[PDB]
């Protein structure tokens, strides 16, 4: 998550891509309400 | 010297949570307390985290 | 009636409004031609007839 934001949220993101809990990201992306979508999970 | 963090955020008395912190010293503990204070202000989930 | 989501994390408490909308139009997308071919999503946007 910390470089969800610094990495990525500060980009002003509309969407991630994820792959492997990864929990974590839908986590960040649930308090930004903001969709992603993986592949793996 | 167990390790606990206190956290609070806005407006708050810290003295007095400093005050119940100091008045509460019990020989019944088999372990000594080591207080911590802290206080922040954002909500956002990742700089809490950092902290 | 389209924002864009925050930049910075810190002081940022508030929901990008369009965020469910934006979702609910990922459900109804419905991909003709894919890679992998055609692609589908359930009750919950999951891929349906594979
Ligand atoms: C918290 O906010 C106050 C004013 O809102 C500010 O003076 C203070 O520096 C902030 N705390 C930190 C750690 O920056
Ligand atoms: C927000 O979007 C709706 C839907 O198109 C539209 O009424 C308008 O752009 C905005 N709402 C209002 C009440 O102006």
């Amino acid at each position: 998550a910390l470089s969800v934001c610094e990495d990525l949220i500060s980009s002003q993101v509309y969407a991630i891509l994820v792959s492997h809990t990864p929990t974590p990201v839908s986590y960040t992306a649930g308090f930004y309400r903001i969709p992603v979508l993986g592949l793996t999970t | 010297s167990i390790g606990i963090a206190v956290i609070l955020v806005g407006t708050s008395d810290e003295v007095a949570i400093k005050d119940a912190h100091e008045k509460d010293d019990f020989h019944h503990l088999s372990v000594v307390p080591r207080v911590e204070l802290v206080a922040m202000n954002e909500t956002d989930p990742k700089s809490i985290i950092t902290r | 009636n389209i924002t864009d989501p925050p930049r910075g994390c810190v002081g940022n408490t508030n929901i990008w409004k369009t965020g469910p909308l934006f979702k609910r139009v990922l459900m109804s997308s419905k991909y003709a031609d894919g890679v992998t071919g055609r692609v589908e999503f359930n009750e919950d946007g999951d891929r349906k007839f594979a």
